[PDB]
């Protein structure tokens, strides 16, 4: 992958810092050098996991576990774990193996495989290794390079995470949304100032910045060799995995981190509702009611779009702009129409065919969105938005403070069940199970091609 | 890159006089000095280089140390893991 | 050239087509601007004859005529609305006013009438009235002159759309469904109380109010109304209402550029269409962009999917600047290294034809300012039925269904190869080419069969004509008889004998195909195996027709 | 029209004779040779009596072994490193 590049110097630096990290007591096992080597594994895994996404994180984790264990253990253990991983990749499935009272880990793995908890069977590799997973703060503080790439997809961001990290320690963030040539020269003068000032900075969507960063920022980073002695500024550039390829010298010079913190569905409703409502209401109780309804709908569609091919035949990206357009359309139709259930059908059609159906190009996905919209919007008398929450209509006295209070309370008190991916989303449990099956197949397969490569 | 104007020096080609050393370069019998030293530096190793220089010029690998690895991390370990006897040997 | 020769004030007339795109000639009485004539030859009468003196520069009276033509359009609209309001048939009106005025007046009148009918739920009477109007316009069209026949067909497009709307809403049972469909379709309104005559008329669709502009369009071909077209219009106006430019994407042969062109058409705008990535330099792009942002017109970047990276980046920067200027609303924008005013009415639309991989997308810097909309296959059956109705028919419904089914079956059956194309363009070509053949032949389905033979058949491989005739026999049962061959075949035989060429039924068929299909097409491509008499073929046809 | 002459890389006779001719200047060092009864089967030269033949044979052996190891199969490259190696040896 283009982003997953690596340098010799990074490996040697991590190797050097393996030793002087005499932080946590290593396991009281064979000799000193063996535990030093195991600590080397733990350190390199902790450092280099942050540059890899969840799937690659997992495959590298298990492959590295196998690399350690095959060399450190007996032939029986090696062939048993080989049979286990073959069972995981049912394209190379075999017969399970049993070692009596010796390797409790393998019984746990076989239990996870049999119990259809494939994701737990995977995560066992990381859990057993007693690793110390990191966040942005740990990698930023511990690393010495001033540059960091804020890798993510086009549907989730760490901007709020970075802002709250700054507010947690030393602040100094200067969000610089790059854009037009005026935006361009403002950004370059800002970074020139921040080089001496040493304040934190953040640039948005380096992909669209491609020309400027190739011409200016790449050259500036090349020239900033001795300038790192200046006040301790933090360089944060947001890059998108599906975006255009970034120049190799720039990505190599900087440090890399990727974001995977996908908030829960209830969390999505929480933060979308808060960010939408803190600007103040416009019209009567029905306005905030339909705003709540469309916020929930946006949460469901954002949830469903993360599953491919189960649900949608292909991946889509729903930007907030759709949310603003939905809000504007609902506000306008409510202002135009009287306080009745009259415009529900037309609002549903408009949302499913223009606001959210415009991007989509598959009649199956159009039908899915249409049925979801009909379920969520059409109806009255305590609509069951999710099987665990009942949403009644606004009452006849039309007070909006009580409505906002009741909406916030019903959002807070209600809890999200673990099966929300299959319960809140109208998907058969077979669908999600086969999704986990496909995930296990792809990760495990890649792990074989890796291991036969060695 | 390579042009056959330094050809008369990449391969020994000098019409020495009785007491003066001359080389036919371009259109001038350019003067030479005993302290003149020329060294060709390359940017990347993957790029193909002309065969004539490979015949003549003395290639030396200062390339990035991807291979081996054992030597570098071995040096790091000896300088780091109980270094006293290792560098006391050099002492 | 125009400035240095601004004395004859007639040499500019052949320039002003480029700088309006709707009009190409200007009328002169003796030295005064009597009016203008559009590309289809429709003559616009200007109420205020602009007197010209030798001192006034060209651009000054150009500026005055910009507003003068719009004022005349509004006045003709007012007269047409007044004449229609007091119960007058459209037929006596079609010969009096311009096509724009009659179309917009009919739209407003129909809007009000269907509003009151929806308030009363008595659509049967209005449906009958519309049907009689359709029949009267149909029978008037036959004996009319072509110059006005263009007007009759153009208005019949909108009247057919209205009749379809009325019928489908009458079939709808609930008041709520009626309101749904009525808000779904475009709705016309005017404000007489407002003193500003230019903005006295406006369009309302999906609850969004857009101000109509009385800019002149002439009589461009009317894009028939289809559901998918209505969704396209709705998404376009929704994107515009929040000052975001529209963005259409999808497979080729979907009329996306034609869709936005029809949008500007019925909304009263000349959408400057720039076909892109053919030979064109960035400087003229900057010039036209500055012009459109200074005048308030609308631009569409046809075939925007393909561009070289540097020009694409430059135009993306410029378009991001202008779109953000619309967003903020600042009067001046510093684009093209110069402070330029920005009209509030300026808007930009983009079309994305499929790439080598298929789905082609805008540069990511535009994602925050545009709304991509996929475009599906248009309702070819509906458009074929409407065209057959507007050309007069007997069984247009099943005939259009048969034509669409036959074209799809031809696409599925015959071998696929690079130049084969059975998209909407081919069907449109058949329906636009049959008309002289319809005049020569009857109006029966056999005339359509002959048009199919004269258009698609001579561009196939041997097995492909085998499949073509097999499916022609399967679907249609009209074979036809040879006609007007008693002379052209004799001429071909004489030419072959005088050239020493052996006439053959293969050769005769190829020559007949070429002669038939050269009448319409201007520039011809001839393809066949090396030295297969193609030179001889066109020699024979050319001297035989001589 | 042109006459083509395939010269190719030098063979064992060529290296033996040529390196003999050059090491004519320095075929001998202090005291005498290490015991000159090594295997004669792989001797491309005349029987060993000084260092001369052992040196030329070891040089040619290393040369073709390095060529057959660095590449695989046909090696269309003549010994150029041989000349630099022998110059370094004599100097
Ligand atoms: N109708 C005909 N009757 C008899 N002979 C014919 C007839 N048409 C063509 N020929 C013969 O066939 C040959 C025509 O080949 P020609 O090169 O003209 O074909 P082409 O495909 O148009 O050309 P090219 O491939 O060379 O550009 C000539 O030998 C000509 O005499
Ligand atoms: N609703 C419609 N009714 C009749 N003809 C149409 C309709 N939509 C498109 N067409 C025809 O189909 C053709 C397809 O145009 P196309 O090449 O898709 O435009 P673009 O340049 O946007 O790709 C157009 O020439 C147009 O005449």
């Amino acid at each position: 992958h283009w982003f997953y590049g690596i340098s010799i110097g990074q490996f040697l630096s991590c190797f050097k810092r393996v030793f002087i990290k005499k932080s946590r007591e290593t396991r009281a096992a064979r000799t000193r050098v063996d535990e030093i080597l195991w600590l080397l594994y733990q350190e390199v895994y902790c450092q280099f996991s942050t540059a890899l996404d969840k799937k690659f994180k997992m495959i590298m984790a298990m492959t590295m576990f196998c690399l350690y264990k095959f060399d450190i253990e007996s032939e029986q253990y090696k062939e048993a774990v080989l049979t286990m991983i073959g069972v995981l990749s049912e394209s190379s499935d075999g017969v399970p193996k049993l070692t009596v009272d010796t390797n409790n880990d393998l019984r746990y793995l076989w239990d996870y495989v049999t119990t259809k908890s494939y994701i737990s069977a995977l995560n066992w590799f990381k859990n057993e290794f007693f690793v110390d997973e990191w966040n942005i703060a740990d990698v930023v503080a511990n690393s010495e390079n001033n540059y960091f790439t804020m890798a993510s997809e086009r549907d989730v961001d760490g901007t709020f995470k970075l802002i709250e990290l700054a507010k947690a320690s030393k602040e100094s963030l200067k969000i610089i949304p790059l854009g037009s040539i005026e935006n361009l020269n403002y950004a370059q003068e800002e970074i020139s100032k921040s080089k001496i000032e040493g304040g934190w900075i953040l640039l948005q969507n380096i992909q669209m910045s491609l020309s400027w960063v190739k011409t200016y920022l790449h050259k500036h980073v090349e020239e900033t060799k001795a300038a790192e002695e200046h006040e301790k500024f933090k360089m944060f550039m947001t890059c998108h995995l599906t975006g255009d390829k970034l120049p190799a010298p720039l990505l190599q010079r900087t440090d890399r981190f990727v974001y995977e913190d996908i908030p829960g569905i209830l969390d999505t409703v929480k933060d979308l509702w808060g960010s939408q409502f803190f600007t103040g209401k416009i019209s009567g109780v029905w306005s905030v009611y339909c705003t709540f309804l469309l916020s929930w709908f946006h949460a469901l569609i954002t949830a469903r779009t993360r599953l491919v091919p189960h649900g949608f035949s292909k991946k889509y990206y729903f930007n907030d702009c759709d949310f603003q357009f939905a809000s504007v359309y609902l506000e306008n139709v409510l202002a135009t129409n009287s306080t009745n259930n009259i415009p529900w059908a037309q609002v549903r059609d408009h949302i499913a065919t223009i606001v959210y159906g415009g991007k989509i190009d598959e009649e199956k996905d159009l039908e899915v969105v249409a049925k979801l919209c009909a379920h969520v919007f059409c109806g009255s008398d305590n609509l069951q938005i999710v099987p665990g929450v009942r949403i009644p209509q606004p009452l006849l006295q039309q007070s909006e403070e009580e409505e906002r209070a009741r909406l916030t309370a019903i959002l807070s008190n209600t809890i999200e069940p673990a099966d929300s991916l299959s319960s809140w989303l109208q998907l058969p449990r077979e669908s999600i199970l086969n999704y986990e099956r496909l995930q296990a197949k792809e990760v495990a397969s890649s792990t074989e091609q890796l291991l036969q490569e060695m | 890159f390579f042009d056959p104007i330094i050809s008369r020096l990449i391969s020994r080609e000098f019409n020495h006089a009785g007491n003066r050393v001359t080389v036919e370069i371009g259109d001038h019998e350019v003067d030479v000095s005993g302290d003149f030293k020329l060294f060709i530096h390359s940017c990347d190793p993957s790029g193909d280089i002309p065969i004539f220089l490979r015949s003549r010029v003395r290639l030396v690998h200062f390339v990035t140390n991807k291979e081996s690895i054992e030597t570098r991390i071995f040096d790091i370990t000896l300088t780091e893991e109980n270094a006293e006897m290792q560098r006391k040997r050099e002492d | 050239k125009i400035i240095g020769s601004g004395k004859h004030h007639d040499q500019v007339s052949k320039f002003m087509k480029k700088m309006f795109g709707s009009i190409e000639s200007i009328i002169f009485l003796e030295d005064f601007i009597t009016g203008v004539r559009s590309v289809e030859g429709e003559v616009l009468n200007l109420n205020e004859k602009i007197e010209l003196k030798d001192s006034i520069q060209a651009q000054e009276w150009l500026n005055i005529l910009d507003t003068e033509i719009k004022l005349s359009v509004f006045t003709q609209f007012r007269d047409c609305l007044g004449q229609l309001k007091d119960g007058t048939d459209i037929e006596v009106v079609v010969s009096k006013y311009i096509f724009q005025a009659i179309l917009l007046s009919a739209q407003v009148m129909w809007t009000e009438l269907v509003e009151k009918c929806l308030q009363t739920n008595q659509f049967s009477k209005y449906w009958k009235e519309v049907d009689m109007k359709i029949k009267g316009l149909l029978d008037k069209l036959n004996k009319s002159s072509d110059n006005v026949k263009k007007k009759i067909e153009a208005l019949l497009v909108e009247y057919l759309h209205f009749n379809n709307v009325i019928g489908q809403l009458k079939n709808c049972s609930t008041k709520e469904e009626a309101r749904l469909l009525w808000a779904k379709v475009q709705k016309f309104y005017q404000k007489n109380d407002t003193l500003d005559d230019l903005n006295s008329v406006f369009i309302s669709q999906s609850g969004y109010l857009l101000q109509y502009k009385f800019e002149y369009i002439g009589i461009p071909e009317r894009l028939i109304y289809t559901p998918l077209l209505l969704i396209g219009f709705a998404t376009l106006t929704d994107s515009l209402h929040q000052k975001y430019g529209g963005c259409f994407f999808g497979p080729a042969g979907t009329g996306k550029t034609e869709t936005v062109k029809a949008f500007g058409q019925n909304l009263g705008r000349v959408v400057v269409v720039f076909n892109c990535d053919d030979s064109f330099d960035y400087q003229v792009l900057s010039r036209l962009l500055v012009g459109i942002t200074q005048i308030g017109a609308w631009g569409c970047f046809d075939e925007f999917n393909r561009l070289d990276e540097k020009v694409l980046s430059a135009v993306s920067a410029n378009i991001q600047q202008i779109q953000n200027g619309l967003q903020v609303g600042k009067s001046h924008i510093t684009l093209l290294e110069e402070e330029t005013p920005l009209s509030p009415h300026t808007a930009v639309f983009i079309t994305l034809n499929p790439g080598y991989n298929g789905r082609s997308e805008l540069p990511e810097n535009l994602k925050k300012s545009f709304r991509e909309f996929s475009m599906k296959s248009p309702q070819s059956g509906t458009i074929a039925e409407m065209i057959l109705q507007i050309m007069g028919f007997e069984d247009s419904k099943s005939l259009a269904s048969k034509i669409v089914h036959f074209l799809e079956l031809l696409s599925s059956k015959c071998s696929s190869m690079n130049h084969y194309h059975f998209g909407l363009r081919t069907l449109k070509g058949v329906l636009r080419n049959c008309s002289p053949l319809i005049s020569e032949f009857g109006e029966g389905e056999k005339t359509v069969v002959e048009s199919l033979k004269r258009v698609i058949l001579p561009s196939l491989g041997d097995t492909d004509e085998l499949v073509f005739k097999d499916e022609l026999s399967k679907i249609f049962d009209s074979a036809g008889t040879p006609l007007n061959s008693k002379a052209i075949v004799q001429c071909l035989k004489d030419a072959g004998q005088r050239s020493g060429f052996s006439m053959s039924e293969e050769f005769l068929k190829k020559c007949m195909q070429f002669y038939y299909m050269q009448k319409t097409q201007q520039a011809l491509i001839l393809v066949g195996k090396a030295g297969c008499g193609k030179t001889a073929t066109w020699k024979t046809v050319i001297d035989a027709m001589a | 029209r042109c006459i083509i002459n395939w010269m190719g890389d030098w063979d064992t006779k060529t290296m033996s004779q040529v390196a003999n001719n050059m090491v004519d200047v320095i075929p001998m060092e202090f005291t005498d040779f290490i015991v000159p009864e090594v295997n004669k089967e792989l001797v491309f030269t005349e029987p060993i009596q000084t260092i001369r033949d052992a040196v030329v044979n070891i040089l040619i052996h290393f040369d073709r072994n390095f060529y057959q190891k660095m590449k695989v199969g046909v090696n269309p490259r003549s010994p150029g490193y041989f000349i630099d190696g022998l110059r370094a040896l004599v100097k």
